[PDB]
């Protein structure tokens, strides 16, 4: 019974730990990702909406659907009221629910880790958010930054001591490039976007390759 | 019935009359038209009481209901949406003639203008919703009356005792040309009712300053 | 058969010995809310209704979903007849049917504890009443405190000795601080609430941190 | 039909005719009108009486299910509003012909004025229901005049004898203008029944007090 | 197979062999009921009806929801027929049939042991009559006296001894108290109520403290 | 048609015509319309054949039913309940034209008068269920001339064999005024059929006493 | 797979042999039914319809249940059709039917044996028929007496022998009295019916204490 | 249409016509309209031949299933009912015009008078059943004239060879009347038919008996 | 996997070879059914059709379920088309799809064989044909004679060695009778029917004891 779960759980994840890295943090702008992935077709960043991010680790397919059920809530719940109601919050506390139904009652849990995102609005002078929502349903709110995927405590502790507010762009990069090589290559060749809150309404941008060039500092 | 929506400097109000008809019959003398529906918000409703009433009693409870879910406040444009939705789930009885119509104020938190916070919504029958931004509205049988005595009453950015003055004397002008709706009666001391939202939140008018308001306006016309 | 309900039990109860606590408490004023929670996004402290206040411990995900509930519960009976007919009572009763099934019929019970807290109208000379609803459905009213989550029994026995009638609020607020610290830290890094029974309507209000600040004891 | 409610000092009291017909024929001569709904509460009822009878019987019911099941009765708004609901799911009856409408009345036990704690509810066909305070109300065919009578002959806060005079007297005229209420038939012993309810409760009142009541208000006509 | 509902069957006979007891017993007036009981706000007697009262031991949610489908169950009767059709030989029928179906087809049985009393009406020389209904859907009549819960054996032979018909209100009292402690304490620390035959239409009534203090007989 | 219900010192009675018209021709000239529906029941149908008798058929095995699963009969009042809870079920029918009314008369046997527990109910077409308590009631076309000529030859308390002629008396009446009740057919030897409930239950009349009561009608009115 | 059901026949076959007996059998005026039942308030023979009469031994709620349904059986294949029409045959094949399938297919089978006993009509020479049904499906036809419930075998023996055709009412009693001694009490303490043919429609009667007190012999 | 069902000593029998028309205009000239249904029963049906034939049918295998599960056959009473059952099931077509009517006749095996075990059993549109028992009874549009035509030539209890000739004689008078029910026609030698049940069972009614009776009555009234 | 049906398999084959026997032959005037059965009110041989006769061994309410079922689907034919297109293949296909999928699906299979018998119509020169099923599914078609239930080997042979064509009615018995004895009794205490060709329709026919009298030959 109680070992049920302990397995469930850990099939997740070393399935997980199994998989690339991803940091996400915020800075001067607003919110930063940055992602291991050596593709350009299938991403594992996106926009949510108007002011939120996704971000997520693991297996593909089981991701892609919660990135797809989180932009068809949130898109559905601005419509029933107003844009700016819909918050962070309520997508993190949706996934919440959703990763703690699969892990109990699916017949294999999800080997997922998703984190959201949320910027303030163009004015507000509030501080950016995160939240992290794991395989069995369990959520932490972080406010400097999140890290997942593979084995983390080394990429952790390396951000927990290169981390430093009111960052620039190119040294945000720079913090999350370096504490992505704590872990184990690293190249230009993985996936960058941004929650630039300066935005009128759409804050989510993706940052190419021409652009990243002048940002992913050299080993 | 008429009720009416004003704008003004510190926010906005809603004042309504007390009578119900059945026909020519006249079936009631104390009827609230007008409810605080929450903190920054209140709304009025014309059409058959029975719907209307439990309706935006619902609307209330609906509000309060999304606050402490999500811990947050919906947005008065969210606010104005979600009644929509309800007034859109009533066409099937307002094809049948029990059909309702609110008018909805609320102050907008999320405004710039501070001092132009306060906001009119007025509704269709079939669920739309529409910006006022007129200084004032009126809605029921007597609201063309209302509307056009407004027109000429009416300031715009007044003071909150300038603007609930209008607002009672408007609704004065619906009882004398419109049956339906019923003014002051200083025979058993009933007058219409009004609800002020400002900075502060809403606020229920004293029915001291509603007697006050109403002795003025008719001696105001008593006085030829 | 006997077996499968005794693991059960089991992987419940530790779970929510390996939380954090809360404390709640019949005061001068109402009632309080004193909860071991360093996140201010995520809470574990709530309003239900006009007089009703809710509290749990345990995983999160599974007593937000409970809190939820309660609230659609409340607001729904309040509608069907009058806001004055919903009793603390009757909340706690729900609870205790369905996580009595939940415990029974799900693939996993819920690794929580929940507390109902109750206070009288504005007029009423009524004492404040307290429920406590455990993850197999079982329940108990108390009408001093209750103390749930983590190692409970030092915690409530220093409860037991530093409880007093008619305790101030900063009286009451430090026997939970000091009582709190009686278990394993406990800063003004806390979730805390109170059941204003002064109040017109709804009694439920949040203390925040300058004021905290001036009510939790040092060390 | 014509069932009367009216308010005073002690509580509130509820009394009707006792006539059936169907079209001009006379159907019944003993029809009972009004119903303890419970220890603080009672109703009457207008309209096809095979509805109306058997409607405020489920209510009866489902008022003591209530405390059965929660340890605790129903505010009595919360019990006005359960009457509405089932008022509202006979609509569709209702629009069929088969339409009824109830009078409710209690002494509220969460009143503060507690000689004003007797209240008069009237209800809507669609369900909606009214705050009457105005110390009586009545429904049915005969309510117009008997709302007249009571208009001349009722006194505020009097005592329960007085009420339950003013009350038969009304329904006397009320029996006087529509034929389809129907007076004291001195010639059977039947007589409007009726319902005291107090700080004591809802009480029947005696036979032999509606007799005497009627052979009184027989008399003061008779005697020109 | 067969060990199946042997296992099932001792879950259930352990489960509230663990709890409290309650005495059950017929007398001058018509029923009386005394049950071990703590609470003031949770109980465990309880009317059924305008001639039935009800009385349960074991598991609280589980028994407080078999209550509800009773009144249910007996207004409902009463409705579709007249209330006098309502008899306390039919809603015994009705439990012994539900906890048969719960301890063959539920995932857990019931923890419980039910008692359905019944008095004569107003006028009727009809003797009080009393019924038993166990967790597996047996159920016995008993014209005496009933005693369920905890270690009943020294319980009922203390009764069985000190029984006797048309017993005062005291004297009955008195008998059940006693018999309470011969088990295992049982101060005016327990719930109690009657069906009053002389009562007009509902019989059951509960006996208060003060009223209480004046019965239960000291040790 | 007509069924008239009596009531008298042992117990009540049932007694109706035989007749069956489709428009002015007649159908049927020994329909039985008076059934008996359990130990201390019977009951009378008026209406669309086709569905009248069976609905009556039903209503005794619902009975028997009733009794053989809970070991106990039902109340008298429960069965009239149960009745109208039928005839609740064929409104819609009725509203196409084929409405059935019944007429319900027992033996009270938790009725504290022995001597008046005979009882007799009356239903609506909407299912409302009324105790008449006058003595006698009838139903069907005929009903008025039955009730009117009872109102005169009708006596409280009666014995049997008195109350058995007034009845067939009234049917006779009735038959006289309208033709779709039909009285004694001497030609065929058809008769009215009845039953009487008392102490000892519910026993059909034979049909040597319907004779011998018709006879003597028709002599009494062939006398001039 | 066929262990399955030897189990399942076990559990069944031990419950009835545990329970006590009833004998069933035919004499000059029908059907006579006997059987051991210290209540006088729970059943185990009742009518069926007009000529049909019902006896079961085995778990009560369970053999409860089956009678009901054969009541609702009869009487509703009377009304579409005629009354006239309802045969003990048909009554005993739906058993049969019943059992069978829960016997296969339910979670438990019924701990149950039913024997459904029929009179010819008032007229009719016809000689009375009993069928029996067991947990399993299994249904035999008896013309002269049937035996069930607890030891049969010696109480089987002994009918077997003191059985004759054209029995007394008073001799039929003894010879089923005395078989039921044979078994392993037996006093005026049981349940005794018969099916009386000379009876114009429902021929169901039940014997009381001071008729059945002339009928039963002493030891 | 006429189809006519009589009682005489041995039985009971049916016999009916062959026509069948589309307004004025003739669509057949030898349709069966008598069914054996079982061993001791059969039916004549009369409206929309399209739904009639295949109910009749369907009502025959109903009842021979019923024998072959219950390994016996079903009661007389009971297979009245049965069919009942079945035109109650036809009531929605009927309402739209296609509306059909049997008339069932059989030998009832459970009679006590064997010498009038011979019944008949007219229908509803409703699916009600009666029981004719006068000798004789007819369904259909000529129905009207046969029974009057019996009413006067036929004799109860009479052997089978004098009830034959009532019946073809009373639909020859049908036929006679009514342009929709078709007599013989010795010019294509197409006759009524019929069946006869008797101890025995039942039986088809030779086309040389038919034929032989129908140049009978031709002769009889030709005769003038 | 495949144990599973050995197993189902030899639950069914011990069931039927525990039962007693059955022949079912062909012959001058149609087919003849000779089954042992000491009852005269449950039947293990029936009428199906017009010219279909229906036998089985095994389960009795097993295959009296399947009995009923072949008289519906049988006249349910002949009505949607003529009573002259039901078939005996048509009917045998059925119980074979039938009894293949309770094999299957199923909790336990039918312990049950079955044989559809079909004679020619009136005129019709064509040899009487027979069809046996089985409870797995299986189905043969025998042109002259068919033995299944409790141990056939010896009864086959004997009737293998004792068969003829154009065998007279008596021989034909004689021939069933004496192939039954050489089995394991054998009185006139069995259930004996024929499906007469020579009748119009209905060719099912039943042989009572007088006439079965003066058929089966002496030992």
């Amino acid at each position: 019974a109680e070992q049920i779960m302990r397995d469930r759980s850990e099939l997740a994840r070393k399935g997980i730990a199994r998989g690339r890295s991803v940091v996400v943090l915020t800075f001067r702008d607003g919110v930063l990702f940055v992602a291991e992935n050596p593709s350009t077709a299938l991403h594992k960043v996106s926009e949510l909406y108007d002011r939120l991010g996704f971000a997520a680790v693991g297996k593909y397919n089981e991701f892609e659907n919660l990135r797809r059920a989180g932009i068809v809530h949130a898109d559905m719940r601005g419509y029933s009221y107003d844009r700016r109601d819909v918050t962070g919050r309520s997508l993190a506390n949706a996934y919440a629910q959703t990763l703690g139904t699969i892990f109990t009652e699916q017949p294999k849990p999800y080997e997922v880790e998703i984190c959201v995102a949320e910027v303030g609005r163009v004015g507000s002078p509030k501080a950016p958010q995160l939240y992290r929502i794991t395989y069995d349903g369990s959520i932490v709110d972080e406010q400097h930054f999140v890290v997942m995927g593979g084995t983390t405590e080394p990429i952790a502790t390396a951000m927990r001591e290169s981390y430093r507010a009111d960052l620039d762009l190119e040294a945000a990069v720079g913090i999350a490039v370096n504490a992505l090589r704590q872990g184990g290559v690293d190249v230009a060749s993985l996936e960058v976007a941004v929650l630039d809150q300066s935005r009128p309404r759409r804050a989510f941008r993706r940052i190419a390759g021409t652009a990243l060039e002048q940002l992913v500092p050299a080993e | 019935t008429t009720i009416v929506a004003l704008t003004y400097k510190g926010g906005v109000l809603l004042a309504g009359d007390r009578r119900a008809t059945q026909g020519n019959l006249i079936a009631s003398r104390d009827v609230e038209k007008v409810y605080v529906t929450d903190e920054y918000s209140a709304a009025g409703i014309a059409g058959t009481a029975g719907i209307a009433i439990e309706l935006v009693r619902l609307f209330a409870v609906e509000l309060e209901h999304y606050e402490k879910i999500e811990g947050v406040p919906l947005t008065f444009d969210g606010k104005a949406n979600r009644l929509a939705s309800m007034v859109r789930g009533n066409l099937g009885a307002a094809m049948q003639g029990l059909a309702v119509v609110p008018l909805l104020v609320g102050y907008d938190l999320d405004a710039d203008d501070e001092s132009r916070a306060g906001r009119i919504v007025s509704y269709d029958v079939v669920g739309g919703r529409y910006e006022e931004r007129a200084g004032y509205h009126a809605v029921g049988s007597g609201s063309l009356f209302a509307k056009s005595a407004l027109k000429k009453i009416y300031s715009p950015d007044s003071d909150e005792e300038t603007a609930l003055r209008a607002a009672i004397e408007s609704l004065y002008d619906a009882a004398d040309d419109d049956s339906a709706t019923g003014g002051p009666d200083l025979t058993r001391g009933i007058y219409p009712t009004a609800v002020t939202i400002t900075q502060a939140g809403a606020v229920h008018v004293s029915e001291e300053t509603t007697s006050e308001l109403a002795r003025r306006i008719v001696a105001e016309r008593t006085e030829q």
